[PDB]
């Protein structure tokens, strides 16, 4: 979604440094408001101490700051963040791999549902759409980006993902629960009907198609699960309490105390707490990692591009089972027909990458 | 159709710099690496370097490390090469080629000439002395190339040999011979015509027999 | 670097014949070799790539072979068009060095050079310089040797030569030698001879003149 | 890619020490430029303090250095590095196992696509090439090493991985999305056509071949996923901010202060901060681990050898389904035909490795 994969292809001088200059889906964009509030509260307190408090009050503030500063402990906060963010990141990738792709059903339906006639065409296209509908229905249930595109079941129909007859059949089936599973049932029934009409040769080929469907159903189930079963609220609250506890301490503890009073650790007044602000970016930004990925189907810069996926899948699916049904290119003898050990060419820039075969560590390289 | 259109020929003084172009068309510019080749008479083709249109990654020949510079303009679909600290040896024909495991498309070529000499008109000297008598013209001390030599304003074409110019002290010199039947000379008037567009000079020297 | 050694430097044959150019690699370049055809003045053209595969326009009479360090181009049943320049290039790594090249010229019957020596023009002598020109037209083969002798003694300093391309009509060559002196040194001597050596005869075809 | 597996086969005296003398894909090669900049900035600051600053300025610098040094904290940085690099290393190996190998399809196609005639040969060879094409297409989409070898679809054709007819069919199919999935559809269709021509006996054998295809498709999908879905930018930025924050502190904090002033902790002036530089190699090098493996399909020394894989697969694939179709060696009685409990010999060096059978922990070894 915010792909910088190509920038970090090689480990050169500024591989990671360069990324500090990027705004989209960045630490700056996510921390902006919070940082400003922190900045404000800090310097506000700072001026109160420098310009308002009396000599006696200043002595209390200095004692208060020494107290607060002693409770700004990074080690405990770093612990809970690391473990929590790891959980979030784990679920994040699991949710991606749970986004259903038509390609596997697509390959089978395209080759195993017979007929070069309009019915055979309508059959294959309708099967794929039942798959894609099964997906779109669950996606608009878990993704705010998708839901805002399909707020009502009418939107689904008018967008061409569901026919008005299908919508009629949809409504006819009375159930208080999410009906995303309906198209998945239709598919299996239609696949069976197709086999009985002789459009699907064996049962071996039919079960194979039914299996790939079930897999897609399992995919939709995972998405439902991650959406339903949030990371326990108490856990989420714990890490924010820990993080905020730290910044609360810093607000007062990291204040620049009187240099004259010669407090151990506070010999220099820089007015601006450079390293404390750098710690804020570190920890608040670290928390923002979880904050953004805790729901990867939202509208964050780094949240998944689910609507593009829907579009891509629609186009590719139908194309593969329609225009590509039993439609192949002209079989030719390959360029290496009489060559048992082919030696494909290399461009000028890639010849260094033509390596001798790795036989194994145990063998002498001679 | 794939076509590589390079810039026109250049003429510069030693020590200076030059920047020639190459505009590609008929294919996706960024999907093929652009190479540059140097062509000198008598020597083998030299590989200068290559450029990746996409990321502008350059890979030069060690021999051209400090002499050549490569870059492109994806918007205009043109590639460029800059040659610095130009000397007389940097004079040659420069090509730009497309690579696909081979160079399948070259440009017409860009001729670069490097010398410290101002435009100079050609000095046409006649050459006069058994069945067929040979006559000729001597064009010396001119610059720059080229010059057009014809006999009797083109009417006398057959039996003529215009030799390739040579370099003599930063100035070109060439000869042109013609053979006509001894009976037709000095009976029929014969005169060579030398045209030097660089100086807009048009000289005609009738070869009168020796006195 | 990988060194490309091409041979022969120049081949002479007549239409209908079958020739074979050869490129040899400094080190193994597998099947990564290309053959180019370049006609005088024009930009080179791709003939064969990957050592064997012919490109689009190339006619069946062209064929490539070899692998490793030994490759060869073979043109069977020559044509008028097939005459010109031919060179190879390896495509295994950077820099992709080129071969020395091969000039494919037409073969005919030997011919003697029609030597014609000319004295400095009076228009030139009044300018302060003297140039003795000597032509050697329509001969064959291309090989030839020209020597200048000022009063019998050999002269090598000040001589500038220029050869021509094989004539597209008679398939013969030509060259022009020019001995340049100062008006002062030119008038310090008598005879200026132009000796030419060829395979057309054992004795040098000499042509001279005196300064009067 | 940089295999030292054999060097570390045994745990001897210098098993790991020896690796410190290696340059290829080393910590030195990856840190070179960064280290030099660090070195420079350090000693630059050092000279300014020793030769330029006034006695009063020197006192400020010393107070500034004490301030900076107190913020050079390894524990928080070590935390975020460990967790982040672990994520990177995890994806790194996942991406490797997602590189498709022909061998499984290769085995089935070679034995289950009948015919010792030119067509049977052309059939088997074309099937494998559709697999290898499905792979090469995705690899050149995710690997810069591969793309620079196949920058254009023409390169693919001229290299003999795709026929000009296939390329024609390829273009004929209008789609705005990556067509790497096309050959995978062709394969399934061609496999079905092959079965209808009687070249594939049952549907059981056909579905078996279709399954291994789908598996390969899933492999290609994973590669696409890891390429598309980068590790969240914010996370990457956080760890570089943390790391750089540390080295910023060290630049000033680790300066050798006046020994005479007798600052606690700064009693000795060595001019060169040995241990600080060693910490740089540690942490900057630790970050370089992630920096290099964040995209294992790049051109780093330790990035995958994808082009060799392509070459190896091409050679082996075709060879197994062509030259090896129904082609077996002469069946012989094995050397242990009449021996129920064979005792294969051992070389002189390996006799110590002839062990008695491990029956289980519970049994008395007697
Ligand atoms: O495969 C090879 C890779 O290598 C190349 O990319 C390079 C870039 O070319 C590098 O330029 C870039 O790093 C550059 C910066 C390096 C300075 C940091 C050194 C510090 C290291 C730690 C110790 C202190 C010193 C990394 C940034 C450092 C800044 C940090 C942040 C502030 C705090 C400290 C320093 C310099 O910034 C560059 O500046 C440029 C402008 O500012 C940016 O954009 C430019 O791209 C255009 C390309 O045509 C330029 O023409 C044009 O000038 C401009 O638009 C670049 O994106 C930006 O990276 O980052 C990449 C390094 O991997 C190449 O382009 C690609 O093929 C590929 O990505
Ligand atoms: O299965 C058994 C294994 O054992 C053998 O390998 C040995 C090597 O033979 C050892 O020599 C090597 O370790 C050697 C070094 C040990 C000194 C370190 C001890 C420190 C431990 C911590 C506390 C302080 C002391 C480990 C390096 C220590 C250096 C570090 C780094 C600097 C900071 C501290 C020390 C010495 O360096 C060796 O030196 C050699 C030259 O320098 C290198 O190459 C040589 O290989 C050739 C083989 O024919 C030699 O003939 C030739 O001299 C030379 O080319 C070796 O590769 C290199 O390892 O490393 C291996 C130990 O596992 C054997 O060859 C193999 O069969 C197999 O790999
Ligand atoms: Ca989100
Ligand atoms: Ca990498
Ligand atoms: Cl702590
Ligand atoms: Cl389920
Ligand atoms: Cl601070
Ligand atoms: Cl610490
Ligand atoms: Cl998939
Ligand atoms: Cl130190
Ligand atoms: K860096
Ligand atoms: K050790």
């Amino acid at each position: 979604t915010v792909t910088y994969t190509n920038r970090v292809a090689d480990a050169r001088l500024g591989t990671f440094s360069q990324l500090l200059l990027q705004w989209k889906g960045s630490i700056y964009k996510l921390l902006y408001s919070e940082f400003l509030i922190f900045i404000s509260l800090y310097f506000a307190i700072s001026l109160v101490y420098r310009l308002i408090l009396s000599e006696s009050q200043r002595l209390m503030f200095e004692k208060l700051a020494l107290y607060c500063n002693s409770y700004a402990e990074l080690i405990p906060v770093s612990f809970v963040l690391g473990f929590y963010v790891s959980l979030v990141v784990s679920r994040w990738w699991a949710q991606y791999e749970s986004i259903p792709w038509p390609d596997r059903i697509m390959n089978l339906v395209s080759c195993n549902v017979d007929g070069e006639d309009e019915y055979g065409r309508l059959l294959r296209r309708t099967l794929m759409r039942y798959s894609n509908l099964c997906s779109v229905l669950i996606l608009r249930s878990v993704s705010t980006a998708v839901y805002k595109r399909f707020p009502s079941m009418e939107h689904v129909v008018r967008a061409g993902l569901m026919t008005p007859e299908e919508h009629k059949k949809f409504e006819s089936l009375n159930s208080p629960h999410n009906k995303f599973w309906i198209p998945c049932v239709w598919f299996s029934n239609l696949a069976v009907k197709a086999r009985n009409e002789g459009r699907i040769r064996d049962s071996v080929l039919l079960q194979g198609i039914l299996n790939e469907l079930n897999t897609l159903r399992s995919q939709c189930g995972r998405l439902y699960g991650y959406d339903w079963i949030s990371i326990p609220l108490v856990y989420t609250q714990v890490v924010t309490v820990a993080v905020y506890s730290f910044f609360l301490a810093c607000l007062i503890g990291r204040q620049f105390l009187d240099p004259e009073k010669a407090y151990p650790g506070h010999e220099l007044d820089l007015f601006v707490p450079v390293f404390t602000f750098l710690q804020f970016f570190f920890y608040a930004g670290w928390l923002k990692v979880a904050e953004q990925l805790i729901n990867p189907f939202g509208e964050d810069d780094d949240d998944f591009e689910t609507n593009w996926l829907i579009d891509r899948n629609l186009q590719v699916s139908l194309m593969a089972v329609d225009e590509m049904h039993q439609d192949l290119p002209i079989l030719e003898k390959d360029l290496y027909w009489n060559e048992p050990d082919p030696q494909p060419p290399y461009t000028a820039a890639t010849a260094e990458y033509k390596r001798p075969s790795f036989l194994g560590s145990t063998f002498d390289i001679s | 159709q794939v076509q590589l259109q390079q810039s026109g020929p250049e003429l510069v003084r030693p020590g200076a710099s030059v920047k020639m172009s190459c505009k590609a068309s008929g294919y996706t510019f960024t999907n093929y690496w652009m190479h540059w080749v140097k062509q000198r008479p008598g020597q083998a083709l030299e590989w200068i370097g290559m450029i990746d249109p996409s990321k502008s990654e350059t890979t030069l020949n060690q021999k051209f490390r400090g002499k050549a510079t490569l870059n492109v303009d994806k918007s205009s679909n043109t590639a460029y090469m800059q040659l610095s600290s130009l000397t007389s040896e940097d004079s040659a024909v420069y090509y730009c080629a497309r690579e696909v495991y081979y160079f399948d498309y070259w440009g017409q070529g860009t001729t670069l000439t490097v010398s410290s000499a101002k435009t100079t008109p050609p000095s046409v000297y006649p050459l006069a002395p058994n069945s067929m008598v040979t006559l000729g013209c001597l064009v010396k001390g001119y610059f720059p190339e080229p010059v057009t030599v014809t006999w009797n304003s083109g009417s006398l074409s057959s039996g003529v040999h215009t030799f390739p110019a040579v370099l003599q002290s930063d100035l070109y010199t060439l000869s042109s011979s013609v053979t006509v039947p001894s009976s037709s000379w000095p009976s029929e008037t014969v005169t060579c015509n030398v045209a030097h567009p660089a100086s807009s000079t048009k000289v005609d020297k009738k070869i009168v027999p020796r006195d | 670097d990988i060194q490309m050694t091409q041979s022969p430097a120049s081949l002479s044959a007549s239409v209908g014949e079958t020739v074979t150019i050869t490129c040899r690699a400094s080190e193994n370049i597998y099947s990564y070799l290309t053959w180019y055809q370049q006609k005088q003045g024009k930009s080179p053209q791709l003939l064969v790539y990957n050592a064997k595969t012919l490109t689009e326009g190339v006619p069946s009479r062209f064929s490539g072979s070899g692998s490793g360090t030994q490759f060869s181009l073979k043109i069977n049943s020559l044509q008028p068009e097939d005459f010109g320049g031919y060179f190879c290039q390896h495509h295994y790594g950077t820099p992709p060095t080129f071969g020395g090249g091969t000039k494919l010229e037409v073969k005919r019957a030997d011919a003697a050079p029609t030597v014609s020596i000319f004295p400095p023009s009076s228009e030139q002598l009044t300018s302060g310089g003297a140039s003795v020109v000597c032509f050697l037209n329509n001969f064959y083969p291309k090989d030839i040797n020209v020597k200048w002798k000022i009063d019998g003694s050999e002269r090598q300093n000040g001589v500038l030569n220029s050869w021509t391309d094989q004539d597209s009509k008679d398939s013969t060559y030509s060259m022009s030698s020019t001995l340049t002196l100062t008006k002062d040194e030119y008038e310090r001597h008598n005879s200026y001879t132009c000796e030419a050596t060829h395979k057309t005869s054992t004795s040098p075809i000499v042509k001279s003149f005196n300064r009067n």
